[PDB]
């Protein structure tokens, strides 16, 4: 479960 | 196309409280992950915290240095995220930025607001005197003349300047402010204009200093 | 536990630079790196995210890589627009916070040298009625961004009452600055000519005003 950025957005799994 | 417009910035004494608003258009706010980063005067970037979407927790988390003094919350009705500050220190003086982020079609997008300056200090607010800088007779002899507004002795930042209610865009150079030994700021704004138009065209600079509730429109005559 | 970048970097126009970032396994190691660009004054702008993916509407002259516990931003066809501070960023696991690098000030060499233009304004009459004469010396369109300002009264050197601005960069890709001489209304009238002397590289552009 991949998070991105300062808002920690949901982006992809694995 | 996207914009993040923040506000509520200003001056507040040590111990005080303050609320920033970030208003997001051109974005489905519902599905936007909102966060705040701050930058203290002349330093690097520091994450303050974020808030999740309603479809997740709706929950916030925080940098340890503000944990429990700062609250992020959001209003999906009104497309706005809030950063409530209480118990402020001087060390909290910074430009606060919010970020909006979505993920649409396997692509990430993260837009930042222009930022809002929050000054924590026990010094007082002072609005500017606005003075018209007229050319001379020796520069009204060239083909183009420069004229301006002096924005004298104000605090805290910032000040906006436009010309003729924003319709005069060109040849407009607003300079960054100098900080005086008095702790007060001054700046100047100049517009360069065709010399034959001093007689027809009437020039008025618009100065706004929201912390002081000072909005002036000074005519620059000769 | 901090993300560390070299403070400065430098290269010539049309060439390519690399900016590095090193963290530990708990941030860069475990998650992914993003890169930001910040031109002083403006806000930061995202350039790269998830190690190597380009942000919506961004020059493909920018590219990013992640090797192990370090990370690297690269820039092609170097333009003058491109000098700014650059920050890497990642989530850290132990701290539970989004952590930003020290930041790196890129500068671009080979930029055309340009001499400053100078505008000098007398005090307004309105301001003199309050007995406070302020002299305004505006300085723009120059490069590199180092100037010295001297003020003179009747060929005598005025040192007191001067406040000069740290030079800043415009939308022009050139520098600007201001200098203010602060007088009472009767010192202003006590001399017949005042003068603003801006020196840049080794050339001095001088302007005058008189009561």
């Amino acid at each position: 479960r991949i998070h991105i950025g300062p808002g920690r957005a949901f982006y992809t799994t694995k | 196309e996207v914009h993040l417009v923040e506000s509520g910035g200003g001056l507040v004494q040590p111990g005080g409280s303050l609320r920033l608003s970030c208003e997001v258009s051109g974005l489905t706010f519902s599905n936007s992950w909102m966060s705040w980063v701050r930058q203290a005067p002349g330093k690097g970037l520091e994450w303050v915290g974020f808030i999740k979407t309603k479809a997740d927790g709706g929950t916030a988390a925080y940098a340890e240095s503000v944990k429990g003094r700062f609250t992020i919350s959001r209003d999906d009705s009104k497309n706005t995220v809030f950063l409530q500050m209480k118990s402020l220190k001087t060390e909290d003086t910074a430009v606060y930025y919010c970020q909006g982020a979505v993920v649409i079609s396997h692509e990430y997008i993260e837009i930042w607001g222009q930022g809002a300056l929050v000054t924590v200090s026990s010094a007082s607010t002072k609005g500017p005197s606005v003075f018209p800088l007229a050319p001379s007779s020796r520069s009204t002899s060239e083909s183009t003349a420069a004229l301006g507004c002096l924005v004298k002795d104000y605090f805290p930042e910032p000040v906006t300047v436009s010309w003729n209610s924003g319709s005069l865009t060109s040849g407009v150079h607003t300079f960054p402010a100098v900080l005086q030994s008095s702790g007060l700021y001054s700046l100047s704004s100049v517009v360069t204009v065709p010399s034959s138009s001093l007689g027809t065209q009437t020039y008025v600079c618009n100065v706004n200093h929201k912390p002081s509730n000072t909005k002036v429109d000074k005519r620059v005559e000769i | 536990s901090v993300l560390t970048q070299p403070p400065s970097a430098s290269e010539a126009a049309r060439k390519s630079v690399t900016i590095s970032c090193s963290g530990g396994s708990s941030n860069i190691g475990d998650d992914s790196v993003s890169w930001y660009q910040q031109v002083p004054g403006t806000a930061p702008k995202l350039l790269i995210y998830y190690n190597d993916r380009r942000a919506s509407g961004v020059s493909d002259r920018f590219s990013g890589s992640k090797s192990g516990t370090s990370a690297s931003l690269a820039i092609n066809g170097l333009q003058s627009e491109d000098e700014a501070d650059y920050y890497c960023a990642a989530w850290d696991d132990s701290l539970s916070a989004y952590i930003f690098g020290s930041g790196t000030r890129l500068t671009v060499l080979g930029q055309p040298k340009a001499s400053p233009t100078v505008t000098l304004f007398p005090p307004s009459s309105e301001e003199l009625q309050a007995n406070k004469a302020t002299l305004v010396c505006l300085i723009s369109d120059f490069y590199p961004g180092v100037v010295k300002v001297a003020w003179k009264a009747d060929g005598s050197a005025v040192n007191a009452g001067v406040e000069t601005t740290t030079p800043s960069k415009q939308s022009n890709n050139k520098y600007a600055a201001s200098s203010y001489l602060s007088l009472t209304s009767d010192q202003w009238k006590s001399h017949k000519s005042y003068s603003c002397q801006v020196t840049h590289e080794g050339s001095t552009v001088e302007k005058t005003v008189a009561p």
